[PDB]
């Protein structure tokens, strides 16, 4: 996996198919869920990190409207 | 005017049933002595 | 025209007088619930009083819709 | 409270004039890795790591900017 | 936790870039100051 | 499969401890923090994070979420644990009641 | 100022006692009584009865039926037909008898007898609710 | 300008609103397990509580919708709650979506009340002890009332969640303009903003329970 | 066409065929309503 | 004319004062239901009080329809 | 004239303040029915309180008809 | 135009008549709570009276939204 | 003048705020009847509370007649 | 423009219809307090009726904010 | 001027919002009479609740006198 | 300007919608007094219901101050 491979061919070795990216998201989901949520005596931070990643995704598309309230002019 | 009054009961009766059901829900350590002290033996003639 | 225009404000204002019957009708059929919960054997005699109150209340409400239409069309 | 300065006295210090040859030493190492192009041995894990410290020192430059302008929210003019 | 001395390169980089920022910040401050004053006056 | 007993060891409910220990070797302990204060300062200076009304609605909803967490965290914590043990207790009990029944058989 | 009197056909829980407050399950909805309370007279339904002594301690009983009478001289007379302390009852027999009466209600068809079923139903429901 | 937070968000030209509406379900994990983590423990408990508070009044025919209604209150409550996040786009502030939630469910309910029950359904158009001279006026009343039930459903949600968000945004703007002026007043307005955020949290949950309880009561009226 | 109608169409068939019948009739009434709305606009 | 126009707004506004009697009448015949459910033996004496309250309430309501017509026609 | 016209709207608006006494009078003679059904032996003392409440209520109602006529004629 | 302008004020004013049903509906479902707390065995018969009161109350409320839209669009 | 004209509408509108005290005073002296019918021995202590409520209620009512005259004459 | 101006008065007026829900909601959650103080064992069933009343009350309140925004922006 | 004129109508209208506190204060000190007639031993604890209700009620009333003076003088 | 002028009347009118919360808040903290005088042992649970009612009531009141400031400044 990445963090270990150092070949620019790795990017083409992957399966860039609908079922490929689907299983890629499903794996990342179960990897997140199993590490932060699917644990007894778990914590709330397993959720807050999703909200912060959600806020950041929200502030992203909302930039095209928030760049007209700029205080400075440069 | 409660429902059993429309039915034709009386607070003597409402009180008997209520005091009865409260006697049954007693634990058996107390159920016997409390049924004795509150039983009825009179008979109309 | 200033007359055709003022007829809209005048007919609109007089309709606010219906708000009095919206509240008066809620009190009648609210007191019928309370009054019937206390003496349910009088259900038929209580309801007779609710309709009388409902009618007399809405009566004042339609007097407003009267003027609301007396101004909008009859003038 | 005070433990910040306890650590700051280790890592948050202007570098002594005696360790600058070690700084250019690692500076010549990284330019050597660029000359040969051997940076391809560098697996992405540390590759991101150096990229992160690269963004850090970049941030120190921008921190130097905002204090050079006597203003925080952009240029006050 | 025992601290860790940062490598000299990074520490040299952080402070060198820091001073260049103070140089650049003061440099662009006095560059934008005139034209800002002129466009402020020219707007009205 | 049984569930692990602890989660991901996150700092400030936003950043997992993997990030700090991953950055600990090169720039020590304060490294991740001085990266953060660097990143936020550059963002709010180059007008990446424009200050607006949404800022103060943010500082409020972040104010309640932090308070709501810091107040009713423990209550929801053990309540969830209590619901588990009670289900565990009732179940293992109905494991004994089987044993005793057929043992009498 | 209030002189309470809580009794049963065979037990006197209080007699002219000076309490501060008393909660009762009247047939016309519960209410708590303090000193100088407006004079009233009511008959009870199954439910708790809480008594607050002046020292801030609370005794809890369970009355089945009876009568309450708050008077002009701040003298209360609470006479329950069957007064038991809470710890003399059990939850199982309560829930069990509640089901049997609920079973007999859907089964019954005569008006009067059905009322007696309902009376025993509400008798139990207040039992389980007052117990725990 | 002011209603920027209600415009359909687009990221890189793509309709990012399709992601935000698909997201809230991602916070309800499920498990075949019999004893599981804290999140699913509490959630499994709430879903049981809600289903008991909503579906109890229903007969055997009504409780068939128990999946839909509990899934409806869990989606609306999660969307409203997520919407309170900064810069979020709250898809319940949209009249489009709320219409698309209220029109089917209200229509699905009255239809199943008109297929069967059609003689009781038309009889529900007149209360029982209604007098004779008042019969004809009281039928045109209800048919208009029944017709505005779905409109009331969607508007009660969009107008309550929109007004709540806009209000928090205005008072928030006041604190900003007050930042460079008297500081205690900034603290007072901020305190107002804090108490308002708490109200918006209580309204977010109530509006979900209200939308659902009203769909439920429509269901009970036709089952 | 595997694991889709296996995980999506079987569990919802009890709902998509007899429970939600009146819902779809309503959803069409909705599409007709939004269509007549977006037509005169 | 600005006078003929203002007469419509003025007569329309004064009609809103009837909303007070729509609500006041609902309270009277609402309290009659509650008061009669308590002591139904006083039915004849209670009703005597309702009509007195109904009259005095609607009295203030017609004072508004007074001005509403005093402005619309008498001026 | 804009003054003669505005006098009609101003006098019409101030009359809406009578709606407060239409409702306040309904509450007084509504509570008299409830209060008398409970303790009919106090009939004479209760009625004494109703008139006091009726007067004080309608007092605020005539203060509006005051301004309504202070504007329409006295100005 | 003075007509298109007056239609906004007239339709805006007639909407205030909905405030009467906002209050009347609160009284009905407020008295249902009180009436049901006293005789909970009549729950099904009380609720039957609440819906009747709710309908008749909101009826006067929609008559205002009637005129509010009769003026804004139908004229 | 448009100022002398607007003073009539502004002073007329602010008088509607007296309708709040017409209703609030009816509730106070309505609850005094109910409260006294229940515990007539507290007559002197109840009445003490009615006057306090009557004063505080009419206080908000005169604040409106304040502005009504602050606009009509003081401006 | 006279249209852009009248939209402010029309949208401002229609907002007054929210005052009906401010009062209707106070009655519901006021009767819930009274109704729960008498039969506290029905707490869960009473609250179920309060939310139903709160929703139906505020429903008429948002119909006003509907028109208030239908006029201010949609026209 | 049309601005100096509209300030009188705007400040006059916002004063009508005080009518809400005239009625809300009457209910508080009306319920204090009823609530104290029932349990006079709680006199000190009841009165504590009346002042809290009186303050919160009049709070909404002064927010109107706020805008009434914010428009008349501060603008 | 006719726009700057109409903004004062529109913002002044929308403030009258606060009168609904002045009355609704008086009913909540009025029923809390009555409800607590009857079952003082529920003091903590009753007060929990008063704050919920106070919040939901004043909620409709601030929606009016919303529009009152949305018109005065944001437009």
């Amino acid at each position: 996996e990445v963090k270990l491979g150092e070949l620019p061919s790795w990017i083409l070795m992957r399966d860039f198919s609908p079922s490929g990216i689907f299983g890629a998201f499903q794996r990342g989901y179960y990897r997140y869920y199993n590490k932060y949520i699917n644990v007894k005596k778990g914590s709330i931070s397993g959720i807050t990190m999703v909200l912060a990643c959600y806020v950041l995704f929200s502030y992203s598309f909302s930039y095209k409207h928030l760049k007209h309230e700029r205080l400075r002019k440069y | 005017v409660a429902y059993w009054r429309q039915a034709g009961l009386s607070y003597i009766r409402y009180s008997q049933i209520c005091a009865k059901a409260v006697r049954d829900a007693l634990k058996t350590e107390f159920k016997a002595n409390a049924e004795k002290t509150s039983g009825s033996n009179v008979k109309i003639v | 025209d200033i007359d055709t225009a003022a007829k809209f404000i005048g007919a609109g204002a007089a309709t606010v007088g219906v708000a009095g019957s919206g509240a008066g009708i809620g009190t009648v059929f609210g007191s019928l619930i309370i009054g019937y919960a206390r003496n349910p054997s009088l259900k038929q005699q209580l309801f007779s009083y609710a309709i009388l109150g409902f009618a007399l209340s809405e009566a004042m409400g339609l007097f407003c819709l009267m003027v609301a239409f007396l101004i909008l069309f009859a003038m | 409270l005070a433990t910040f300065w306890y650590y700051a006295k280790v890592e948050l210090v202007p570098p002594t004039p005696a360790e600058i040859p070690r700084a250019i030493q690692s500076l010549k190492k990284i330019v050597n890795s660029a000359q040969t192009g051997s940076f391809k041995q560098l697996t992405v894990k540390e590759a991101v790591l150096n990229g992160l410290v690269a963004t850090e020192v970049l941030m120190w430059f921008y921190v130097g900017e905002i204090i050079g302008k006597r203003g925080i929210i952009g240029y006050d003019v | 936790v025992p601290p860790v001395q940062v490598s000299p390169l990074i520490k040299l980089g952080r402070y060198s870039a820091l001073f260049l920022g103070v140089a650049y910040g003061a440099t662009r401050y006095n560059y934008l100051k005139p034209r800002a004053e002129e466009e402020r006056r020219i707007a009205a | 499969p049984p569930l692990p007993e602890y989660g991901g060891k996150v700092r400030y409910g936003l950043i997992p401890e993997e990030f700090f220990q991953f950055l600990y070797p090169k720039t020590g302990v304060t490294g991740p923090y001085v990266l953060g204060t660097g990143l936020i300062l550059y963002a709010l200076s180059k007008e990446i994070y424009v200050i607006s009304a949404e800022t103060f609605t943010a500082l409020s909803v972040l104010g309640v979420m932090v308070y709501g967490i810091k107040k009713y965290g423990p209550f929801v914590a053990d309540f969830a644990d209590k619901l588990n043990e009670q289900k565990l207790a009732q179940l293992e009990e109905a494991k004994q009641a089987s044993i005793q029944h057929i043992q009498n058989a | 100022q209030m002189s309470f009197t809580f009794a049963s056909p065979t037990q006197v829980f209080f007699n002219g006692a000076n309490v501060r407050q008393v909660d009762v399950p009247t047939l016309t909805g519960a209410f708590g009584i303090l000193a100088a309370h407006v004079p009233t007279l009511q008959v009870l339904r199954p439910g708790l009865v809480v008594v607050h002594a002046e020292d801030g301690t609370t005794s809890k009983y369970f009355v089945s039926s009876g009568s309450i009478a708050v008077n002009a001289d701040s003298s209360v007379q609470l006479l329950a037909e069957e007064a038991v302390t809470l710890d003399m009852l059990d939850l199982g027999a309560a829930k069990a008898n509640l089901e049997k009466a609920q079973a007999e209600l859907v089964g019954t068809a005569d008006e009067a007898t059905r009322a007696e079923i309902q009376i025993r139903i509400e008798a139990n429901e207040a039992l389980v609710k007052a117990l725990e | 300008n002011l209603f920027a937070s209600f415009i359909a968000p687009t990221i890189l030209g793509l309709p990012a609103a399709v992601l935000i509406i698909l997201f809230p379900p991602l916070l309800i994990p499920t498990s075949k397990y019999l004893i599981n983590n804290r999140l699913i423990t509490t959630q499994q408990w709430l879903i049981k509580l809600t289903s008991k508070q909503m579906m109890t009044m229903h007969n055997t025919k009504g409780r068939t919708w128990s999946l839909m209604l509990v899934s409806l209150i869990i989606f609306i409550a999660t969307t409203n709650l997520l919407g309170l996040l900064p810069h979020s786009f709250t898809p319940t502030t949209q009249l489009s979506m709320n219409l698309a939630m209220a029109i089917p469910l209200w229509a699905g309910t009255v239809i199943m009340g008109f297929r069967s029950k059609i003689k009781n359904a038309l009889a529900h158009f007149l209360p029982q002890g209604t007098p004779t001279p008042l019969i004809p006026m009281l039928v045109i009343i209800e048919t208009i009332s029944l017709l505005i039930q779905p409109m009331a459903l969607a508007v009660r949600l969009t107008a309550n969640i929109t007004a709540g968000h806009l209000l928090m945004h205005l008072i928030g703007s006041a604190t900003l303009a007050m930042s460079t002026i008297n500081l205690p007043s900034t603290l007072i307005i901020f305190t107002i903003l804090i108490l308002l955020t708490i109200l918006e949290i209580a309204v977010a949950l109530i509006q979900a329970y209200v939308f659902t309880l009203l769909v439920s009561l429509y269901l009970h009226d036709n089952t | 066409l595997q694991s889709i109608i296996k995980n999506i169409w079987i569990p919802m068939k009890p709902y998509y065929t007899k429970v939600y019948q009146e819902i779809w009739i309503g959803m069409g009434l909705m599409g007709f309503i939004v269509y007549k709305i977006r037509a005169a606009d």
